[PDB]
């Protein structure tokens, strides 16, 4: 039920495309998420569950073959659960207990709603204390001169866990226990290894709150961007909403698709359920239920371990 | 200073009228200015019973109940069964505001000793039942606003968003 | 309705009131005849005269608290609580004072010798376009002013934390409050905000993208508010303030260039607006654009609740009619500008370069329909009920702006909550789905090809490598022949993808004079201003951080021009210039002219592969060094400014109180107490000031409660009498709405906020502007943007330690010699005998990237926002409170140089300056590292300073008595000396300091000492 | 799996190593070594598989498609790698000790602490899944020290105190009584405190400055002078080598790992900063 | 049902035991398992008064007290100024979850009347206090879990924990 990726060495989820040597007088350079994307962790179990008789160019039609439904990503130190949470591009890993007051905190008087968020991302804030940026920097060397070539020197922000963390989502399914368990996984990222461990975990599967967490990016069908982004405030209290690429696909070696979407720790309101179905067309429908078996529109209840869903 | 007193929501008997007083000043916290109810007040932790009419104070951060704060009293009927105290208006957790408020307010609850009788369970309730909608307004929302089904009125909005703002969880036993 | 009345404002006290009244030549009102007024009436000889009703009395209540603090009736009184000095007080601090004693027109024979002035000045205008009358007037009364060399002049000599310039300014503002609440009421505090200016600056390969994406967030919300200039004129806009812009005064001669006027009124203007607008500079007269792309970033605006299409004002039909309005006029300049881009790349249509933007400005129409910047609106309004008993002001009405603007505030950090990035907007799905994205260039081997600027968005002109480019240019349909190579290779480098968005940043980054479409606005037709961009040839080149980099190499060239000059005779380093080319870079336009050919790209010399060892024996047979490739990214921003528009006080007290204190002040009562008891006092000096003495006196520990009057009764009753005018005062009521003013001060632990308040904070923010722009001219650097408080520049790793040194004292009034026409006096820049006061209590963080110039410019500037703006706010030093030992954290200059990192405070002493002897110890710890690195240059210390130290430090920190530490120090500098005569004392007030930091990753020497070795090692690190 | 087989190996230090990571650190060091998550040094997995590439293709020119298929194939072809190398762990570093004649006498000895003994664990039990050639002769080894967790441990020496680096006085105390040691060398391996040995393992550390002279005044020049960090001689990382199945990791990991004893990692060669030796645990267990 | 009492860890004087019962059967919900205290439950929109040591109830969602769950009976001495209740596991709102419950317990936590006498006011406040935290160590988990004090999981693994986990909004009234 549950799937622990126990990370063996730092990893680096990097967005923003475009980390190779391609100007001349020029470095790269590249950070990354703090919290994996579902494509990843998707094309991560999808890697390991592979037959060739499938697919022909769907990466997710083929992808939701393989997998039965994936719920949304967080973090477990030491049975500790910490939660991404978001503001105006702030990121902090928070825990469960300081969920709690988040309605009543956004809804406080000014002077009062700013001293609550503040000490929220800087004093309970717990991601520094788990997570360091380890700044790695590499160099191709041309064996003529035996030197660095022309710029040819990367930055590369790696993910260093200065303690032992775990990446934790749910499946569906469980026949696939003793098939993804205690396997060596390529976690994705620049040839980086994590390591698989099931365990059962009971957690409900549907709920209704008023105000839920996006315990991953939020998919927003670009029909109704336009919409949706003139009134935000009906629908993220708190977060971060921008453009993202949905990966890469390994079977095409092709960029997946880029759509607007709400990053994982920001706080939507009920509003954004229905307004989702009452916006998305079954054209597309069809589409979006996949985006969500892969685990894209994971919700959270702020009470307690409650994952819900969109579409379903 | 002031006194405020707290009225749940739901969809049940027993809860047409218990305020026995009314404005006798100026003053409302909760509102209907035609553009919606503000300053609804929240309670986090509370479950309520049909059965005696009232909260009990369960431990579940997921058991909300809305209701609304007018300027009242007790019945005196009971005057025991509710909980009083003095909290300032800051430290009430509302939902969506008009203003602010005098900042030190006697606020009443109603109230049940947590009735040990059986073990609590509660669901959360919903409130649509539109012929429900609409005794309640005149149940509740006539002793403090009988001005509502009167001269004007945009009923298809405010008896609206009566169905799109409250909900509560009761017990269901 | 044609209400125009904010003339009558504007002059209703004339800038010679304190001079006038209490008189000193007390003859200029004799010699042409209330006393004020008089001089304030005769000067109104252009038009409608002074109206002695609602238009002057209630405004000028409510446009500054020196009605709140010296007392309603005594206000409008001049009489009993007189002073015969006028001084001129800061408004910030109030320990610091100017003396203004006589220089103003005393006679009519010198009062009208500026009259003739302001009339020759818009004699000009048609009497018919009063609009153009109040819009220049608006900008010259000031200038014409002070070129007449007269000494400025507070507002009132009570309370004289006012300059009467900026008193005027501020009534003017409330004006629009005023008028349409006499009218059927309603009045909006408008604000604009533009989301992640910050991501937007960092998206750019080059520096030219970094100049140019910083200068349309600029020319985008001018485009905006000039709307808002033509309709209600100035004055309504309170951030930034007008009196001072660049981006104003430019806007300001182009209109009238339009419509004809005389050539030497429109010159006989500029020479004003050169002298003190911009400092002797008219680089933009040839540039044709402000030089420098100044952002406000946060602008609020003060509107009346008056709409035109009436074909005049009228009732606002519904409160969103100015939200809407914005939104829709934000969008029009982007669209405009990618108007004017698709005119004149076709209007170039041969050339190289533009048949390619031509030919993805029409493929991508779509797409560059959205403004790529996002502003976010906000508004609040008033009514009469909250102003008005029945056609008078209300008790308590004074403090309506305060609130009104802080619910402003409060809308805005609510909205904060949710970033949305501008990339969002865009609609993608079905064109990286399917491939319909226009790719022009090369194919994607793997989907789309992320674009090179951004990085989020897909790119549309993709590059081929250096394999070779003709063969692959000519071919494909980038090029449509070869002579156009080297004319797309000249702005685009190969190898480098491009978004639609970041390609309109690299169009207007060669041709930067299409701003003017912004920046004048429904001025000129879009076809008109391309057409003086193709009826010319500027040829506007901006350094790169290659060139950057090279200063002290091309500024050693060219003063060993002849003997590194027959050598080359051929590689365009002893090129001749060729052209009249300029640049906004005031080192690059100094020079020029030293047959050096500053044009040279670096990368294809000294910084080349194919050249590089070339260049380093040419540079070695001449004594040259070979250049470092590090140049440093300064970026300034001032510390609690927004927090202290609200009156607030963290700016005073950074650490010891924050931003969140203010949800209980009763927490810090004891130090918000002994501050603003301080700020009242020794504002309003004079026979007033033992007056409110005593009414703080009866305060403190929750006292009399309007018991007090006895006390104060005493000092007010038997100060009327002093004139027999005493109408209706009730002194009992006097003094006791006096005791209700200073109550809200004391209880909400922060001033009270008034237009004058703001006015005079946002032209300060102006000025200091000014003199910003000079240093990083000074220090041979490149201004990206320096809209206010905030500032972003490419130094030299040379310059960049003395320039905070002199930068972070400059924005204190404290100052060595004049920058341009002004000059700093002790947190007061003057302006030819005119005192103005600067931000001297601020705070001001500063933050260094060394960073190689082939780093990436995203990644660079998005450290320098993360480095500071979320590491500035953990990190806490040991300042010295009253005596105690307090933590401070602000103000802090942190530096950066790929993993080391150092933090040296500016101020070690918590309000910053509490009198005059504060200035000369700002920056004490820069020049202590200044004269350190100085003597190691000289080989009078060897660098192993900087190594030695750590054996040191753990008895330099465990000790304790500071005459044994400053033996420790001496030690420490001798053992390490490479000579027997360095005497290097260090100011012995830094032996202890313990910067913390709370569990960051950024490791911090917890001690200062030690961030001074790192410092060194840093700047020592960008030179090799 | 496409992980089939795993192959860990020990970095036997045999001059000192400077693998550099720019200044990314502040001590004092303008050249500092490879750091980790918690402050040890680590040789990164880019640099340790690049070494080793660059190596080895010029040991065995006519194996380049073998290596190329396995280890990468730097040309502009992208077909994915068959083999991954961890990132190297800090495993044990040497110490000068004094023993109170308590033992036959030593001179030097290992020695780790328990953070890098977890990290080697979690290497071990990350592969024991795979590696059908179960080396829990080793992994064995590891849960018994760090059962014994929280106190100073000497694995097979006796010796019950000593001083190591010439400042820091432990008492040791023997695992439960004896076992064998990992290293083969005869020397104690010391288990300290994550305290008592970050300051240890800090003193073993090389940190040196160095000088450019100005040749014809011999004297150091302005500026000549910085800093830069080896880690010792006889010091030991531990890694492993992943490889996914395919018929070329099969020729590697038979021909080309058997006959990889020395190779060169880092930089400074020139001073001899690189010779290393790699020990694939397989025949040592 | 199970005697599961709830007991505070403000900073007050009386927070001594005020219970004469302990473990009284064998069984416990809150653990220190060689990883620190598990399964503290947390008590939201309830305060404590200084004097008089014991929860103190409001309805703001963001005034909270946490505590350990032990089986022992509400000190058999008081029956009034304890709230009861019949509460199942789902909603008891708990940290550090290692083991689900029996899913219907009985649970008392020291309570007080809302003393309607004066206004509100809750204070945040730390419980690290370095002189006070070594009392803890001794005052409260040893006297119920003192196998953990003498020959197992050392009493420095709950230092760390309660300076870290336990921190309440007071009163000071
Ligand atoms: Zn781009």
């Amino acid at each position: 039920k549950r799937v622990l990726i126990k990370p063996l060495e730092p990893l680096m989820f990097r967005s923003q495309g475009e980390f190779e040597p391609l100007i001349t007088g020029s470095h790269t350079a590249a950070q990354s998420l703090i919290i994996p994307r579902p494509s990843t962790i998707a094309g991560m179990l999808g890697y390991i569950l592979f037959n060739k008789s499938s697919g022909t160019g769907d990466w997710l039609s083929d992808l939701t073959n393989l997998l039965a439904t994936i719920y949304g990503t967080f973090i477990e130190t030491n049975g500790e659960y910490l939660f991404p949470l978001r503001m105006g591009n702030h990121l902090a890993l928070v825990d469960q207990q300081h969920l709690i007051n988040l309605p009543t905190l956004l809804e406080k008087e000014y002077e009062r709603r700013e001293k609550g968020i503040y000490e929220l991302f800087y004093d309970k804030n717990k991601l520094f204390q788990i997570i360091n940026h380890q700044d790695r920097i590499g160099i191709s060397i041309d064996k003529s001169t035996r030197t660095v070539k022309e710029h040819y020197l990367y930055s590369a922000r790696y993910l260093a866990f200065k303690k032992e963390v775990n990446y934790v989502i749910f499946i569906d399914n469980d026949a696939i226990s003793d098939k993804i368990n205690g396997k060596i996984v390529n976690f994705g990222g620049e040839n980086r290894i994590a390591k698989l461990e099931v365990d059962d975990y009971k957690v409900d599967t549907s709920i209704e709150e008023e105000y839920y967490l996006a315990l991953s990016p939020i998919l927003i069908p670009d029909e109704a961007l336009d919409n949706f982004l003139d009134n935000i405030s009906d629908y993220v209290a708190m977060g971060k909403v921008d453009k993202i690429s949905l990966g890469f696909d390994i079977a095409n070696t092709k960029r997946k698709e880029m759509l607007t979407a709400i990053l994982e720790g920001s706080i939507v309101k009920r509003s954004i359920i229905d307004f989702i179905k009452n916006e998305i067309k079954n054209d597309l429908r069809y589409r979006f239920s996949k985006y969500e078996k892969i685990g894209y529109n994971t919700l959270m209840s702020l009470c307690k371990l409650a994952l819900r869903k969109i579409l379903s | 200073s002031t006194q405020r007193e707290y009225v749940f929501i739901p969809i049940t008997n027993s809860i047409t009228i218990d305020v026995k007083i009314t404005i006798g000043g100026s003053d409302h916290i909760t509102n209907i200015d035609e553009r919606g109810i503000h300053n609804v007040l929240v309670i986090t932790g509370y479950a309520v019973d049909e059965k005696n009419g009232r909260l009990v104070p369960t431990l579940d951060p997921c058991d909300y109940v809305k209701g609304i704060l007018v300027a009242g009293t007790p019945q005196q009927a009971q005057s025991n069964d509710f909980l009083t105290l003095k909290l300032p208006a800051n430290k009430l957790y509302l939902i969506r505001k008009k203003g602010n408020i005098s900042d030190d307010l006697k606020i009443y609850i109603p109230y049940s000793s947590p009735d040990a009788r059986n073990s609590m369970k509660t669901k959360p309730v919903s409130i649509s039942d539109d012929t429900i909608v609409n005794n309640i307004i005149k149940e509740v929302f006539d002793k403090i606003y009988n001005i509502t089904q009167k001269e004007k009125v945009k009923i298809e909005k405010v008896k609206e968003d009566i169905k799109e703002l409250f909900s509560y969880y009761a017990l269901e036993q | 309705e044609f209400l125009d009345y904010k003339i009558i404002a504007l002059l209703h006290d004339p800038p010679n009131k304190a001079w006038v009244i209490t008189g000193r030549a007390r003859n200029l009102t004799q010699q042409l005849s209330r006393k004020h007024e008089k001089v304030a009436k005769y000067i109104i000889n252009q038009l409608f005269g002074k109206n002695y009703s609602e238009k002057v009395d209630n405004a000028d209540k409510l446009a500054s608290s020196i009605d709140r603090y010296l007392g309603s009736i005594v206000y409008k009184e001049r009489s009993l609580f007189e002073n015969r000095s006028i001084f001129l007080k800061n408004i910030l601090l109030s320990n610091i004072q100017r003396d203004i004693g006589n220089l103003f027109p005393k006679d009519k024979s010198k009062l009208d010798n500026l009259i003739l002035e302001y009339k020759k000045l818009l004699n000009v205008i048609n009497k018919t376009n009063l609009i153009l009358k109040y819009q220049l007037f608006y900008l010259i009364y000031e200038l014409v002013w002070i070129d007449s060399k007269y000494e400025n002049t507070p507002s009132d000599t009570r309370n004289p934390t006012h300059t009467i310039f900026d008193h005027l300014y501020a009534t003017a503002a409330m004006m629009n409050w005023i008028l349409s609440l006499e009218k059927e009421a309603k009045g909006y505090l408008l604000g604009i905000d533009t989301i992640g200016v910050a991501d937007f600056i960092s998206k750019g390969r080059k520096t030219r993208d970094l100049w140019i994406s910083s200068y349309l967030v600029s020319a985008l919300l001018w485009y905006v508010i000039t709307w808002f200039i033509e309709e209600y004129g100035p004055d309504v806009i309170l951030f930034p303030s007008l009196r001072f812009n660049q981006f104003y005064a430019f806007y300001l001669l182009e209109k009238l260039r339009k419509e004809g006027v005389s050539e030497d009124v429109i010159d006989e203007i500029k020479e004003l607006i050169t002298k003190y607008i911009f400092n002797g500079d008219d680089l933009f007269e040839n540039l044709k654009i402000p030089p420098y792309p100044i952002i406000p970033g946060r602008i609020t605006l003060i509107l009346p609740g008056l709409i035109r299409e009436g074909e005049e004002y009228k009732k606002v039909q519904d409160d969103n009619c100015f939200i809407s309005k914005v939104k829709e006029r934000y969008n029009e300049g982007w669209r405009k500008l990618i108007e004017g881009l698709r005119c004149y790349s076709e209007r170039k249509r041969e050339d190289g370069f533009w048949n390619l933007v031509c030919r993805v400005l029409k493929l991508t129409e779509d797409l560059l329909q959205t403004t790529p910047l996002n502003i976010r609106v906000k508004q609040v309004s008033v009514t009469e009920d909250e102003i008005f008993n029945n056609n008078k002001l209300r008790s308590d009405s004074w403090k309506i702006y305060d609130n009104k603007y802080r619910q402003l505030v409060s809308e805005f950090k609510k909205s904060k909550l949710v970033k949305v990035t501008p990339e969002s907007r865009l609609k993608l799905f079905e064109l990286t789905k399917f491939d319909k994205l226009p790719q022009i260039g090369e194919k994607s081997k793997r989907g789309y090809e992320f674009c090179t600027s951004c990085g989020v968005l897909p790119a549309v002109v993709i590059m081929p490598k250096e394999d070779e480019l003709e063969k692959k240019l000519i071919d494909l349909g980038i090029a449509r022949d070869e002579k156009d190579v080297r004319s797309i290779k000249n702005m685009i480098s190969p190898g480098e993808r491009l978004c639609p968005w970041c390609l309109v940043k690299r169009a207007l980054g060669a041709e930067p004079r299409l701003m003017r479409i912004l920046l004048l606005g429904d001025l000129y037709s879009v076809e008109k201003i391309v057409n003086e961009i193709v009826s010319r040839d500027v040829k506007i080149e901006i350094p790169s951080t290659s060139d950057i980099a090279s200063i002290k190499t091309f500024e050693e060239m060219i003063e060993k021009k002849n003997e590194i000059c027959e050598d080359l005779k051929e590689e365009e380093v002893c090129e001749k210039p060729s052209e009249s080319v300029l640049s906004m870079w005031q080192w690059f336009n100094k020079n020029y002219y030293n047959g050096i050919n500053l044009t040279i790209d670096p990368e294809e010399y000294w910084f080349s592969e194919k050249r590089r060892r070339y260049y380093f024996s040419v540079f070695r047979r001449h004594r040259i060094t070979f250049p470092s490739p590090y140049y440093a990214l300064v970026r300034a921003d001032s510390d609690y400014l927004g927090d202290l528009l609200e009156g607030k006080l963290t700016p005073y007290l950074a650490g010891i109180i924050d931003s969140g204190d203010y949800a209980n002040i009763s927490e810090k009562k004891e130090e918000v107490n002994k501050l603003l008891e301080e700020y009242l006092v020794n504002a309003g000096s004079g026979s007033i000031v033992d007056y409110v003495k005593t009414v703080l006196k009866c305060i403190r520990e929750n006292l009399n409660k309007c018991s007090c009057a006895e006390k104060i009764y005493s000092n007010e009753v038997a100060k009327v009498m002093f004139r027999v005018n005493v109408e209706k005062a009730n002194v009992e009521e006097e003094v006791k709405n006096s005791l209700e003013y200073f109550e809200t001060i004391l209880n909400e632990g922060r001033i009270i906020v008034t237009p004058a308040w703001h006015v005079s904070i946002s032209s300060a923010l102006n000025r200091g502007l000014l003199v910003e722009l000079e240093l990083v001219n000074k220090h041979k650097g490149f201004v990206i943007y320096a809209g206010g408080d905030d500032l972003l520049a490419m130094l030299p790793v040379d310059e960049v330690l003395d320039f905070i040194k002199e930068s972070r004292r400059a924005f204190a009034g404290f100052g060595t010699e004049k920058l341009g026409n002004m000059c700093l006096e002790n947190g007061f820049v003057r302006i030819n005998n005119a005192y103005y006061p600067s931000l001297p209590i601020v705070g001001r963080s500063y933050s260094v990237i060394i960073a190689h110039y082939a780093d990436p410019l995203f990644f660079v500037i998005n450290d320098s926002y993360n480095l500071l703006e979320e590491g500035k706010e953990i990190i806490r030093y040991r300042v010295m409170y009253n005596g105690e030992y307090k933590d401070a954290k602000k103000d802090v200059a942190i530096f950066r140089y790929q993993g080391l990192t150092s933090v040296i405070p500016l101020s070690l002493k918590r309000p910053i300056v509490s009198s005059v002897s504060d200035f000369n110890e700002i920056a004490s710890i820069i020049d202590v590292i200044l004269e350190l690195k100085k003597r190691i240059d000289e080989g009078r210390i060897s660098v192993s300073l900087l190594y030695d130290y750590e054996k040191y430090k753990h008895l330099i920190v465990a000790s304790d008595e500071k005459y044994l530490t400053e033996f420790l120090v001496k030690d420490w500098i001798k053992r390490n000396s490479l000579r027997k005569h360095v005497e290097f004392t260090i100011d012995e007030k830094l032996y202890g300091v313990r910067l913390t930091i709370e569990n960051y990753p950024i490791k911090i020497p917890n001690d200062l000492i030690s961030n001074i070795v790192y410092t060194l090692r840093i700047i020592y690190g960008g030179e090799k | 799996p496409y992980y089939a087989f795993a192959e860990p190996f020990f970095i036997h230090a045999i001059t000192h190593l400077h693998v550099g990571s720019g200044s990314s650190v502040e001590e004092e060091i303008d050249l500092p070594f490879q750091r980790d998550e918690l402050g040890y040094p680590t040789i990164y997995a880019s640099s340790l598989k690049g070494a080793i590439k660059s190596f080895l293709l010029k040991e065995f020119p006519d194996k380049r498609d073998v290596i190329y298929k396995v280890l990468g194939e730097d040309e502009n072809p992208e077909e994915a790698s068959l083999g991954t190398f961890l990132d190297a762990i800090l495993f044990a570093i040497p110490s000068r000790i004094i023993e109170i004649d308590s033992a036959k006498p030593y001179v030097w000895v290992y020695v780790t602490t328990y953070e890098l003994l977890k990290k080697v664990k979690l290497y071990l039990d990350s592969i024991s899944q795979l590696s059908n050639a179960s080396f829990s002769n080793l992994k064995n080894k590891i849960d018994t020290i760090l059962a014994k967790e929280g106190k100073n441990i000497t694995l097979d020496s006796d010796l019950k105190s000593a001083i190591l680096n010439e400042d820091f006085y432990v008492e040791l105390e023997a695992l439960n009584n004896k076992i064998p040691s990992i290293i083969n060398a005869g020397v104690p391996l010391l288990v300290l405190e994550d305290s008592i040995g970050r300051e240890v393992i800090n003193r073993s550390l090389i940190r040196v400055r160095r000088i450019r002279i100005d040749r014809d005044k011999k004297v150091v020049e302005t500026g000549g002078l910085w800093s830069e960090e080896y880690v010792p001689m006889k010091t030991i990382f531990f890694s492993v080598l992943l490889g996914k199945e395919s018929k070329e990791s099969a020729i590697f990991a038979s021909c080309i790992l058997r006959n990889l004893r020395y190779v060169i990692l880092g930089g400074k060669e020139t001073i001899g900063k690189g010779i290393v030796e790699l020990r694939w645990v397989k025949d040592v267990i």
